[PDB]
């Protein structure tokens, strides 16, 4: 249970290492809350930057403050866009969390309009609420600006351009910031040459905890060598691996592709042209003739694993073939030996 | 007796749950490891088994899942859910399929929950579950990806024991996931299956044909080991190896040669496998050409002359008709001369066979390779000396 | 059945014993008149193996194709999801332990229907694990069926075109109604001697064999061998027209 207790600490965690962002959001809600007014704040960032976690923290703190009467009471509501099949179910959620309970999306939206013509509403990943007419976004952002509406809106998504089609952004995590979170809870061990090794990344936090959690799995069955192995089992590109393990005729077919490309110089060629090249190579390697039924199988083996991008098999000799891997990568996979 | 057949048929055709695991020793450790961690402890993980098709995945996960549930605590406390991208084409179908495999059909339908996640969470809360997603590629293609996102979202932040194990053949899988789902996927837990060495292939050949401990089996295995080394079986197995590097293709080869074994032919021979190999090596489109009428052939030779004259430009019936008329013109008498509607019937039959493709007033291009044509003509049973001379005119 | 004897030995031994397992999928190709389904139905009828036979051009949709296959086993069916469900739920002392056969004729039309339907059928054995064999037969080469993500590759069995000799032996000696079979033989040998180079379809040759038979033997009843001279211009009248 020594280095095994370090397993238990990776999957979720607390408390935040985003110190400055937290304060900004707290003061935003506190400002709007103290005044008995509404507002909206859009939060950008990379998927791993601690946006929803920080918000949840700010909420728990504001509820504590609401118990001592430091800040006005009370209610809070959260809904996730990716948790719904059909965007319009949002109106049901919001209403169901408030009074009035169940109703259709049409009747709910009408009711929310009535209520809004204090409450904190978190809409996490409203990128999913995009619709042709975008009525729901227009409503969520219009509601807090009504006189009779006291509503504070916190909108999370991954892109800065969303509101362009009262704002904040979470930058990706740096060398030191990631290094911080890992040792931040290693307190079982107060092994730390690794925490900085894994810490060079782009830019998610989940990568760190999941990577190092795998490193411990390597150790048992932690040094820097264990983490290099951990990363090489994850971020390592599988394409070059597959080309090395591909069969004989599969490689000759790639050589055929590269031959046709070096002739034309384009990124597309037809199975017919590639076929002529493949015949030439099989002739020069002492191989048997590449029966077109075989070569079609091969070309599908390489298109099933996405080494190739191939037109549907119905087109027969007119298949147009693109490489899903850069020519330099293939030459390196074939020529390494 | 036929007891041989009953065995190899469940091994070759159906996929034998128990067999020898070749070269997966590392990958099995990582999968079985993770599986203990989610089943025995309260940990939640997600992993992808990624290989070419026909090798690896489904047997690995099947073998791993079996050994896992042989633990008494596991069999009682662990539920497993098997999903497939072919069967469930919609995340709503999948939701109701999870509800079905979890024996949670007692919800029952009276509460339609406000959100997809709320319905999924309500199912798990009614205690680990191992989610197997086969043909993971297709689950990535569902609209906004609700099933993947919320399974990973539940795998990470919900602390409900769950195991999300995908199977895919795509080296491109990770690029098919949204930024959000890619993050929540326990990052790039990846098992790769791929291929082996030729000596390992031959050892596999002899191991799959041999019979287990079940004097009849002992005599059988001695003869297999004799086959393992032969200049014939080996030069055939290599030819298949240079294409396959796959145990499923091998299984087919062993199966076809297994029909050759009867009560009058007790055990396989070199010829049994050579014949079985010949059936697989046939060129399908060459076989189809062999059965055309001499009219259809002459049309293809007309099309051949048209691609060699106009430089691979498409053509229509008219110009084919003209070039074909130039063929019968040689003799004043009518031998191959037929009425235009009939020639077009045969022409339309070539299209009906998808030996010509469109893009008469429609332009089309020939789907045959010239070496297929000249080889077929030499192998054609009745081919008249006149059409052969015409074929080489170009 | 004649001249297919070799294909019967391959396709019969593949069936093996009925309680065994067979290929998850088999794909037969060949021409219209190759005799594919005549051989398939006989083998399924004679033994007699439980089976179903369905025409893919008749059923264009899923509802129709899948409801036929389910009904014919002895049932509202939308998506292939519920076929494995309700095919797996179809088991009894009749089907319990045995190989079940599903023959999809003109599978070439499956390509145009539903993306997941042809793959689901190729693997149907392990999807329901019910000991099934799906038999595809079409005039289109297997190379054109393959999808992007792939599939379980079936066994590709080739039913070769009938030769001119295979045609006569099948076409002639099996209905010599009013005469010696040698007389009807010389008749067919002349029939093919004209129409073969144009029409190789056994189906159509049987028509013309029936059509022009009376005129061929008319000089016999009227008291007038070597009748090739008699009907050849008449046969050539029908050749370039029919
Ligand atoms: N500073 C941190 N300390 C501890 N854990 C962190 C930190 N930053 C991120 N995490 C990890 O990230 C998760 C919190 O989610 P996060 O706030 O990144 O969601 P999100 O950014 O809204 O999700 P997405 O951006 O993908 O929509 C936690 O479960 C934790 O494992
Ligand atoms: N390393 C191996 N150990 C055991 N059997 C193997 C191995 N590699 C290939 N096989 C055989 O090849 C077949 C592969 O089946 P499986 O479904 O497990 O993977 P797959 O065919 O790639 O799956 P998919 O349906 O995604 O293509 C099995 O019948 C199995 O017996
Ligand atoms: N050996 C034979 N003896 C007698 N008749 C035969 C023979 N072979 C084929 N036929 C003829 O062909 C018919 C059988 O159809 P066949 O088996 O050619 O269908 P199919 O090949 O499955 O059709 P398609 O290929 O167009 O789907 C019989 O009814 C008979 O008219
Ligand atoms: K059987
Ligand atoms: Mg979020
Ligand atoms: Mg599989």
């Amino acid at each position: 249970e020594a280095r095994l207790r370090l397993h238990v600490s990776a999957v979720p965690e607390s408390l935040p290492c985003r110190e400055q962002e937290f304060q900004d959001i707290y003061n935003f809600v506190e400002s709007k809350l103290l005044d008995h007014t509404g507002g909206c704040m859009y939060i950008s960032g990379v998927p791993g930057t601690g946006k929803t976690a920080t918000v949840h923290e700010v909420i728990r703190c504001l509820q504590q403050a609401a118990q001592a009467n430091d800040v006005p009471p009370f209610q809070y509501i959260e809904v996730n866009g990716m948790k719904l099949t059909e965007p319009h179910q949002v109106y049901v959620q919001i209403l169901q969390k408030l009074t009035g309970q169940k109703a259709t999306a049409n009747h709910a939206a009408e009711l929310l309009a009535k209520q809004f013509c204090t409450t904190v509403l978190l809409v996490d990943e409203l990128d999913l609420l995009w619709t042709h007419k975008q009525d729901i976004m227009y409503n969520l952002f219009d509601w807090p600006t009504h006189k009779e509406a006291r509503l504070v809106v916190l909108a999370i998504a991954n892109t800065m351009d969303l509101p362009e089609r009262t704002r904040m952004c979470f930058q990706p995590y740096t060398y030191s910031q990631l290094q911080q979170i890992l040792r931040s809870r290693l307190k079982h061990l107060k092994i730390q040459l690794v925490a900085r090794k894994v810490a060079a990344l782009s830019g998610d936090a989940r990568r760190c905890l999941d990577i190092c959690r795998r490193a411990t799995e390597i150790c048992e069955f932690v040094t820097i060598a264990h983490s290099m192995e951990a990363v090489d089992e994850m971020f390592s590109s599988s394409y070059i691996t597959a080309i090395k393990n591909s069969s004989v005729l599969e490689q000759s077919f790639l050589r055929a592709i590269l031959a046709e490309f070096r002739r034309s110089g384009l990124e597309e060629a037809t199975f017919q042209q590639i076929y002529s090249q493949h015949v030439a190579l099989c002739r020069m390697e002492g191989l048997p003739y590449p029966t077109m039924s075989e070569t079609m199988a091969v070309c599908s083996h390489l298109g099933s694993c996405r080494l190739l991008l191939v037109e549907p098999s119905r087109n027969d000799l007119l298949l147009r073939v693109r490489l899903n891997v850069s020519q330099d990568d293939v030459l390196y996979a074939l020529k390494d030996e | 007796l036929s007891q041989v057949q009953r065995i190899l048929r469940e091994r070759f055709c159906r996929q034998s749950p128990h067999s020898n695991l070749f070269g997966v020793q590392v990958q099995y450790k990582h999968l079985s490891e993770l599986l203990k961690r989610t089943a025995l402890h309260g940990e939640s993980n997600s992993v992808l088994i990624i290989g070419p098709r026909g090798s690896g995945k489904t047997m690995l996960i099947n073998h791993a899942l079996k050994e896992l549930m042989e633990i008494e605590e596991v069999s009682e406390n662990v539920l497993q859910v098997h999903l497939n991208g072919l069967l469930q084409i919609n995340d709503k179908i999948a939701l109701k399929e999870i509800t079905r495999q979890l024996n949670l059909e007692n919800v029952v339908g009276d509460k339609v929950f406000g959100s997809f996640a709320e319905n999924l969470s309500f199912l798990l809360e009614a205690c680990p579950v191992i989610f197997i997603l086969d043909e993971f590629d297709l689950f990535a293609h569902h609209k906004n990806q609700t099933l993947l996102y919320n399974l990973f979202d539940i795998s990470q932040s919900a602390q409900t024991p769950i195991a999300v194990i995908g199977l895919t053949c795509r080296l491109d899988i990770l690029e098919l996931l949204e930024k959000r789902v890619k993050s929540r996927f326990s990052h790039r837990q990846i098992h790769l299956m791929n291929s082996f060495g030729f000596p390992q292939y031959v050892k596999i050949f002899k191991e799959q044909l041999s019979l287990p401990a079940e004097v009849f089996a002992e005599k059988w295995n001695e003869n297999v080991q004799y086959l393992s080394e032969d200049r014939s079986v080996q030069e055939v197995l290599q030819k298949h190896f240079n294409i396959s590097k796959n145990l499923r293709s091998l299984h087919m080869l062993l199966m076809l040669a297994l029909n050759r074994v009867t009560a009058s032919h007790p055990f396989m021979t070199a010829v049994d496998l050579m014949e079985a190999s010949q059936l697989c090596s046939m060129d399908s489109k060459a076989n189809i050409v062999h059965g055309l009428s001499v009219l259809e052939i002459c049309l293809i030779i007309a099309m051949k002359h048209l691609n060699d004259i106009y430089e691979e430009e498409p053509f229509n019936f008219q110009m084919v008709y003209n070039e074909f008329q130039k063929f019968v013109q040689r003799k004043a008498h009518s031998v191959y001369n037929f009425e235009k509607p009939v020639v077009m019937k045969a022409f339309e039959h070539l299209q009906q066979l998808e030996l010509i493709k469109p893009m008469e007033y429609q332009l089309m291009k020939l789907l045959l390779d010239n070496t297929q044509i000249m080889n077929a003509l030499q192998k054609y049973p009745n081919c008249p000396t006149d059409v052969r001379q015409w074929a080489t005119s170009s | 059945v004649l001249c297919r004897e070799s294909q019967v030995s391959i396709l019969q031994s593949l069936f093996g014993e009925r309680h065994h397992f067979s290929f998850p999928s088999i794909f037969i190709y060949g021409h219209t008149a190759s005799g594919k389904t005549y051989v398939t139905q006989t083998l399924l009828k004679t033994l007699e193996l439980p089976h179903v036979f369905v025409n893919c051009v008749e059923c264009f949709t899923l509802r129709l194709l899948l409801e036929q296959i389910l009904n014919k086993l002895n049932t509202c069916e939308t998506f292939n999801d519920f076929v494995r469900l309700f095919k797996q739920v179809t088991t009894a002392e009749n089907l319990k332990d045995q190989t079940v056969y599903i023959v999809l004729d003109k599978a070439e039309y499956l390509r145009d229907m539903e993306a997941n339907l042809l793959p689901g059928f190729l693997r149907l054995q392990e999807l329901a694990d019910r000991n099934v064999t799906v038999l595809f037969l079409s005039e289109i080469v297997w190379e054109k069926f393959r999808p992007n993500t792939g599939c379980f590759e079936p066994f590709v069995l080739y039913f070769p075109d009938y030769s001119i000799g295979n045609l006569q032996k099948i076409l002639s000696h099996d209905h010599p109604p009013e005469y010696s079979a040698d007389f009807y033989a010389a008749y067919i040998n002349i029939l093919l001697g004209v129409f073969y180079t144009v029409c190789r379809d056994l189906k159509e040759l049987r028509h013309l064999a029936v059509l022009n038979f009376p005129k061929y033997c008319e000089p016999v009843v009227k008291g007038e061998r070597k009748l090739w001279r008699n009907i050849e211009p008449h046969l050539k009248k029908a050749m370039q027209t029919v």
